[PDB]
């Protein structure tokens, strides 16, 4: 297998701002017959099939902007926008056709924007839901930037790992900003074992960890 | 105009089998390579294999000797890729790409994408669960365990759109769970009535869920 | 039964189906026409499949594959008899072009698999 190095993995660029993506191979793509290289570059939006943007490491595709630009040669290649744009924000994954085909993990665009704090918020489980056995425990992470993230459970003081899961948007079309979702579930059971039950949120834009939390009992 | 259509989703039973369908039009369909392309839901492209519909040759991603097999008819200018012992790393979706190249190039032309999900559950309704908890203050909406995707949530029938989050599904014990968050002014809250409002076409189910202060 | 000798005369006129650009000059094969004679017609209705290795524009000189014969009118004149037609549109090429005055071998497949070089440019 030839393995396909993409770097960085997320890139936040503004508007107007000449972007460079890198893709680097195990071995040469080079083929020494034709001395062409067996790369291209594959441009991915959300909800779309991916649209090929460079072949033969350097041959742009008929069609597409004269912004895009590939080179490189041999195991090191790379993606350039001369001049990103709203429409140029997406997922741009390298391939390899030299040995078989190998796609790289990708270099994610995102719209750059001043840091925000999350607008944490936890909820209880409803009386519903514990009708039916069950007890999800659900913490909203809004409107915060970067994407980057660390929420952590803990019952009683104790963290907890197990039966937590995690849902993000994509970038706000509004004010670039992310939202998460943790929920918590629980047996109703295990549920009535405890009675504080927190949420905490460590972000880059505070020292200390956001926390917000609730007690069963009251 | 070269148009590749692929065959509609698909929903599976773990171990079972199904075959998926590329069908070619614009081009003479024996004068270029077929490919197949995987993509998990949140993760990057990965290769599975080639068909040369001139000569059926085929070219396999060793991952997927055991598990895909190509295949391709002249006659309709259809490619096929058939799906062996499903299990829930194959819920992805599937794209089919027309190759440029005698030797692969690049892929020039791609399908809409056919979405697999497999999952021993058959169509369930969800169940909508309210989340009541400043001069804001945000309630949310529950939706959990429902299948197959999607189902819809709006806020007061769509008159609050300002301020909603709603979240991406997350598949676990065969089921689908995901939330929706509404931010409103206090002043507004529990003074006016805010209501969930979940649609799930599959099953034929439309929810209304007033969010009660708890 | 014919020959192998037969076989290789009857294939010894041929003509190609060409597209010229005067403006550009590039000129595009699509396919040859195997000439009939007065004494070819056995020789040439025995054959049925044609291997092809052509030069491709980029991937350079490869087996493009071995496919069925097509029947066509000599040269595409109406009044003309059909003729053994090696039809380049049904091999693969990966959608590469046919270097036109590059290296070109045709071999002829006989029903009990013997393949004969019939064309060489």
């Amino acid at each position: 297998d030839i393995v396909m190095s993409q770097s960085p993995s997320l890139l936040a660029v503004s508007a107007g701002e000449k972007v460079t993506m890198s893709c680097k191979s195990s071995q040469s793509l080079l083929n020494s017959r034709t001395r062409k290289n067996y790369l291209a570059w594959y441009q991915q939006k959300p909800g779309q099939s991916p649209k090929v943007l460079i072949y033969w490491a350097s041959t742009r595709e008929s069609g597409v902007p004269d912004r895009f630009t590939g080179s490189g040669s041999g195991t090191d290649f790379t993606l350039t926008i001369s001049s990103v744009q709203a429409e140029d924000l997406a997922v741009y994954y390298c391939k390899q056709s030299y040995n078989l085909l190998t796609f790289g993990a990708g270099t994610k665009l995102e719209l750059k924007r001043a840091d925000a704090a999350p607008t944490v918020s936890i909820f209880p489980p409803s009386s519903e839901q514990l009708t039916s056995g069950g007890a999800s425990v659900v913490c909203f992470l809004n409107n915060f930037y970067p994407k980057d993230i660390n929420v952590k459970w803990k019952i009683d003081g104790s963290e907890r790992q197990n039966g937590v899961l995690n849902s993000w948007t994509d970038q706000d079309s509004k004010d670039s900003t992310y939202s998460m979702s943790s929920t918590l579930t629980l047996t109703k059971d295990e549920y009535e074992r405890h009675n504080s039950y927190t949420c905490e949120a460590t972000h880059k834009t505070s020292t200390s960890p956001i926390v917000k939390s609730f007690n069963r009992n009251e | 105009q070269v148009q590749l259509q692929q065959s509609g989703a698909e929903l599976a039973r773990p171990g079972a089998s199904v075959k998926m369908s590329c069908k070619a039009s614009g081009y003479t369909f024996t004068s270029y390579t077929m490919h197949w392309v995987k993509q998990r839901p949140g993760q990057g492209l990965e290769w599975i294999g080639y068909i040369n519909p001139s000569n059926d040759y085929t070219s396999y991603n060793q991952k997927f000797k055991d598990k895909a097999t190509l295949t391709a008819d002249k006659s309709s200018s259809t490619a096929y890729m058939q799906l062996s012992s499903l299990t829930s790393e194959d819920s992805a979706v599937y794209y089919c790409a027309r190759c440029w190249g005698y030797d692969p190039y690049y892929f020039d032309y791609w399908g809409q994408g056919t979405t697999l999900t497999v999952s021993s559950a058959s169509t369930t309704p969800p169940s909508v669960y309210p989340l009541a908890p400043n001069s804001m203050v945000t309630l949310g909406c529950l939706v959990k365990g429902y299948f197959p995707e999607p189902v819809t949530v709006t806020w007061n029938s769509g008159s609050l759109s300002s301020g909603v989050h709603t979240f991406p599904a997350v598949l676990q014990s065969d089921l689908y769970t995901l939330s929706s968050s509404v931010t409103v002014p206090s002043s507004t809250w529990p003074s006016e009535t805010v209501t969930c409002n979940v649609a799930h076409p599959a099953s034929s189910t439309k929810v209304d869920k007033k969010i009660v202060p708890r | 039964i014919p020959t192998d000798q037969e076989i290789m005369d009857a294939h010894k006129i041929y003509f190609a189906d060409l597209n010229f650009n005067p403006s550009t000059g590039n000129t595009y094969i699509n396919g040859m026409y195997f000439a009939p004679t007065q004494t070819n017609k056995e020789a040439l209705d025995y054959i049925q499949k044609y291997r092809v290795e052509a030069t491709l524009q980029y991937s350079g000189f490869k087996d493009i594959g071995t496919k069925d014969k097509e029947m066509r009118n000599y040269l595409g004149d109406p009044n003309q008899p059909k003729t053994n037609y090696v039809n380049l549109r049904s091999y693969f090429t990966g959608g590469e072009n046919i270097m036109t005055y590059k290296k070109l071998r045709i071999y002829a497949i006989t029903p009990d698999d013997r393949e004969l070089l019939v064309l060489s440019v």
